[PDB]
């Protein structure tokens, strides 16, 4: 077969017009929040329509009267829920004539328009049609005979008290009978303009994605995974808009940064030296004057892989960073004695010989979580301990749980999407009720006299919900958490009981005052006139209180006598019988259940925080709020690999350190007396017999100064340069026994296998189609 | 029968074909013809599409204000280099197509010939003529003299960078 | 209990460990 990788490049000939019809006439789903694209979309449709009639993407005559009708109704359709018409009128036209508009290719508007329909007649104002649409949507009467609103206030808006006038097309749409959705409300009041009659909500506006390091992602194009970073601010995102710049910043506190930057923020790779203060997200107490961090930066944070070096203290850390703190695997060395001997006039070789062994013995490998070292709170043994705890249960519970695990999967495999949504809603409701179950049936009662009264508890509380945790939060178990100036490093030093009770009483009277203010401010408005639901209870979330109160009042003797006077002028049993039917239908008597319960409890349970793995990826019902304060600790090979890659990252990042003419280079490169020095970084001048450093033919003409350490350094630099070179230049005909040869062999094998698979698919298609 | 087994085996092979840790029998195999060192044939006739013309124009627009940097043998960045400074350094024989350069549109340091449009900018006809003169009459005799004078340049292992300077 | 620095030697000794 022909070699795909050895085609003769004698004649190169491409045929592609720059305004490419493949790339130009196309609408992307990536362009969703952009309004102008909508117009383009319609235009594109028109093009296709013309191609369907003339085949030239250009219309004879021009845009006709029926093109707008087609593009309005027939072109694109939107999802509705359900119609339910009727065939008989329920109103009378005996009132002032021309009150209701009449209602009896005539198929539709487009069919009539293409059959010679002028559509030129104009009549009536828009407000009448919008009011009629709202009235039919409500299925009520919103205006009386005189024309004054019946469901909204008709008096002029009081400028005092903060109220302002509101049009009907807004009030009758922001306040609706809950069987009308936002889309139908917008469609009823003729909201058509794309640019001015639409706004983006605070919680629904488009924002760039967050990908972090961007390692684990679904690749839309498998060959190039960088294509999936186009919607983020990742340093390697394609075409940011402004080129990444080699920033060399000196801050007023003498903190210096040198490396890649996006906009004006450090971004990509670089080296940062700390002066007074801090930077790169580090804590104020971590750094000193002269410490440095080399490695990856992201959004001004030391995020990724790097190395932190402190010349004053000697600590050296190599490894992973998240945000501005150590998070992941890391390796720690303490080279303090080496620096101590170096600063006291000892040559480096002698100091290394003296202090190599002690430093090598004290090398530490660790796993860090949010800047804290793990391994002291038995983080390593958590999983095994939890497995043993799960194994310590009674056999019946374990068997039932294991059967339920398979039953859930088998049930979910065959459910409909609507059934899945309902199931997830039920699960969410159950999870919520596991913390705050409503006091249904215990909100209102009747006293001895028969008067309805609220049902309080052993305290001054009507429901378990408190509005003070909204500003302070709640832990996983139920405790609140830190507050303003909470002090009490450990709460084993509690507050005095007298102060506690006094403050509790003061909080109770404050709650009473708050309730009084809320009532006197919001209780006058009416939300639901059928049940007397005011705005205060509606906005406090106590609608079920009113729902129970209505039934309690109507069932009371006083309520019954009032109803008589004005007239003068699931259940527990259902669940029980369903459970009994389920028990009977399976052939399991209650005696068997009692026997099994006795066997489990008296014979097994008497013989001798939810179950599961605390560190689990898939958890069915999660809530995305429970937080793990630990991670699987790195093993030695993983730490070694992390250090090996971090050293590569540091070496690659240390290439932005001495920009030729930059502020840091001009102001921080000094001799012994502190005066500036003329660094040999001229692009054309190589003085004092250093022309061997020229990376060209000129360098070969001159000789090296004959220093073994310099020769080793040059050899290492040459090795790095060759390693960089090999990644962009290949051989046309590789020799057998080399890596590139096996790569080419595998590529050819892949092509052959794909061709065979396609041939088999074609054979199957031919068999099916004939 | 056998067809289905062969298809399943081929699917299994496709599953692990690009797993570079797994050895494969087609590695270091005997080619259909005996191996001889070949080179890619040089193209003769090139016909650019308008797409390529406009892409080149756009790239030239993006890089018309760039300032370049390059690295020496000691791995030190060297000088703020506008286009004419780069041309002078190329003519003087200080840099060549293998030097590591950096500009605005890149993320890392790459060889000069691997940057999209850097060699066409430098290589004006005058630059070509001057670099040919410099290679032929200044650097080559000096290299011969330094090779003859000092034995530290091993005859069997001699670099050929001066020969290809003209390009 | 050609040229390499202290980190490489420590990593190699741990790898042997
Ligand atoms: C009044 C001022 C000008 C007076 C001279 C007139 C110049 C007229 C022709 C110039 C067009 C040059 C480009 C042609 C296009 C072309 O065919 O290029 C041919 C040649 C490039 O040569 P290559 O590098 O292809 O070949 C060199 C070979 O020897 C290696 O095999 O370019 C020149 O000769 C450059 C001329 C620089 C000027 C040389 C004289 C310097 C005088 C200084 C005083």
């Amino acid at each position: 077969l022909t070699d795909p990788l050895k085609e003769d490049p004698t004649v190169i000939r491409d045929e592609a017009q720059f305004p490419e019809p493949s790339l130009y006439f196309k609408v992307f789903e990536s362009e969703a929040g952009e309004p102008e694209a909508k117009i383009r979309a319609d235009v594109n449709k028109l093009y296709d329509r013309w191609i369907e009639k003339y085949g030239r993407r250009w219309p004879e005559d021009g845009i006709n009267t029926e093109d707008m009708v087609w593009l309005a109704e027939e072109a694109n359709k939107r999802k509705r829920a359900k119609p339910r018409p009727r065939g008989t009128v329920a109103a009378e036209k005996t009132e002032y004539e021309d009150e209701f508009m009449p209602d009896p290719g005539p198929r539709t508007n487009y069919e009539k328009t293409v059959a010679g329909g002028k559509w030129v007649t104009d009549e009536f104002e828009s407000a009448d049609y919008e009011a009629g649409n709202l009235e039919k949507l409500w299925d009520m009467y919103l205006w009386d005979r005189e024309g004054k609103p019946t469901m909204m206030p008709d008096t002029p808006a009081a400028q005092q008290e903060g109220e302002e006038s509101e049009d009907f097309d807004d009030f009758y749409t922001a306040y609706r009978p809950r069987d009308v959705d936002s889309e139908e409300a917008r469609e009823a009041v003729w909201a058509t303009d794309e640019f001015e009659s639409d706004e983006d909500n605070t919680e629904s506006e488009w924002a760039p994605e967050y990908v972090g390091a961007g390692l684990g992602l679904v690749a839309e194009d498998p060959l190039n995974p960088q294509y999936s970073l186009r919607h983020s601010n990742h340093p390697l995102a394609p075409f940011p808009g402004e080129p990444l710049k080699w920033a060399s910043y000196v801050y007023p506190d003498f903190t210096t940064f040198e490396g890649l930057s996006k906009q004006s923020i450090p971004h990509g790779m670089g080296v940062m030296t700390f002066g007074t203060g801090t930077g790169a997200g580090f804590a104020m107490s971590q750094t000193r004057y002269g410490d440095k961090y080399e490695g990856e930066f992201q959004a001004g944070y030391a995020h990724g892989l790097g190395q932190f070096t402190s010349e004053a203290s000697g600590e050296v850390y190599i490894g992973e960073f998240f945000a501005g703190q150590r998070h992941g695997c890391g390796m720690t060395l303490d080279m303090k004695p080496y620096f101590y001997l170096l600063e006291r006039g000892v040559d480096p070789v002698e100091a290394y010989r003296r202090t190599a062994g002690a430093i090598m013995k004290n090398v530490e490998v660790r796993t860090w979580y949010r800047g804290n070292k793990l391994g002291d709170a038995k983080e390593d043994e958590v999983v095994e301990i939890n497995v043993l705890k799960d194994e310590l249960d009674d056999p019946f519970e374990i068997a039932l749980r294991n059967s339920l695990h398979d039953a859930k999967l088998r049930k979910w495999k065959a459910m409909s999407p609507q059934d899945k949504a309902m199931d997830r809603i039920v699960s969410i409701i159950e999870r919520v009720q596991r913390r705050n179950p409503g006091r249904f049936g215990a909100y209102y009662r009747e006293d001895e006299k028969g008067r309805v009264r609220p049902v309080l508890d052993s305290d001054g509380a009507d429901t378990d919900f408190d509005s003070v945790d909204m500003i302070q939060g709640v832990d996983t178990d139920g405790d609140l958490g830190p507050g303003w100036e909470g002090a009490t490093d450990s709460e084993e030093n509690p507050m005095d009981p007298r102060i506690r009770e006094l403050m509790a009483a003061e909080g109770m009277d404050d709650k009473l005052e708050d309730e009084g203010f809320k009532d006197t401010v919001l209780g006058s408005a009416i939300i639901n006139p059928y049940t007397g639901l005011d705005m205060k209870t509606y906005l406090d979330g106590k609608e079920r209180h009113q729902a129970e109160l209505v039934s309690v009042y109507k069932a009371s003797r006083e309520g019954r006598k009032y109803l008589n006077k004005v007239r003068k002028d699931l259940s527990r049993e259902a669940e029980d019988d369903r459970l009994a039917r389920l028990y009977e239908q399976a052939g399991v008597s209650k005696e068997d259940e009692r026997r099994v319960e006795g066997l489990a409890a008296r014979w097994r349970r008497l013989l001798a925080r939810r179950p599961g793995n605390p560190l689990a990826a898939n958890d069915s019902d999660t809530g995305f709020e429970t937080e793990s304060d630990m991670m699987e600790m790195c093993d030695i090979p993983e730490i070694l690999g992390t250090v090996q890659e971090a050293r590569q990252i540091v070496e690659r990042a240390r290439m932005w350190r001495f920009k030729p003419y930059g502020e840091v280079g001009l102001r921080m490169a000094q001799d012994a007396n502190g005066s500036p020095v003329s660094l040999m970084q001229e692009p054309l001048h190589y003085p004092h017999g250093t022309k061997f450093m020229a990376p060209g033919p000129l360098g070969l003409c001159h000789a090296v100064p004959d220093d073994p350490s310099l020769r080793q350094e040059m050899a290492k630099v040459a090795h790095n340069y060759a390693a960089i070179y090999r990644m962009y230049n290949f051989d046309w005909d590789p020799e057998p026994g080399t890596v590139q040869y096996k790569i080419d062999q595998r590529i050819r094998r892949a092509q052959e296998l794909r061709n065979n698979a396609m041939a088999r698919y074609l054979a199957a298609a031919d068999e099916v189609l004939r | 029968g056998t067809q289905q087994e062969l298809a399943q085996m081929e699917a299994m092979e496709l599953a692990t074909l690009f797993d570079m840790s797994k050895p494969h029998p087609l590695d270091n195999a005997a080619p259909a013809t005996p191996w001889k060192g070949e080179l890619r044939p040089v193209p003769r006739k090139i016909v650019l599409s308008p797409y390529q013309y406009e892409m080149i124009n756009y790239q030239r627009m993006l890089m018309r204000k760039n300032i370049w940097y390059y690295r020496d043998r000691m791995n030190v960045p060297r000088g703020p280099c506008p286009l004419h400074v780069v041309k002078e350094a190329w003519v003087s024989g200080i840099v060549d197509e293998n030097t590591l350069f950096w500009g605005h549109g890149l993320y890392d340091w790459l060889p000069a010939k691997n940057i999209k449009l850097l060699l066409p900018m430098v290589r004006t006809p005058e630059v070509r003529f001057a670099t040919w003169i410099k290679r032929t009459f200044s650097l080559k005799p000096s290299l011969n003299r330094i090779r003859e004078q000092r034995k530290e340049h091993r005859d069997p292992q001699e670099a050929s960078l001066q020969v290809e300077l003209m390009r | 209990t050609m040229n390499q620095n202290i980190v490489t030697e420590s990593v190699k000794v741990e790898t042997n460990q």
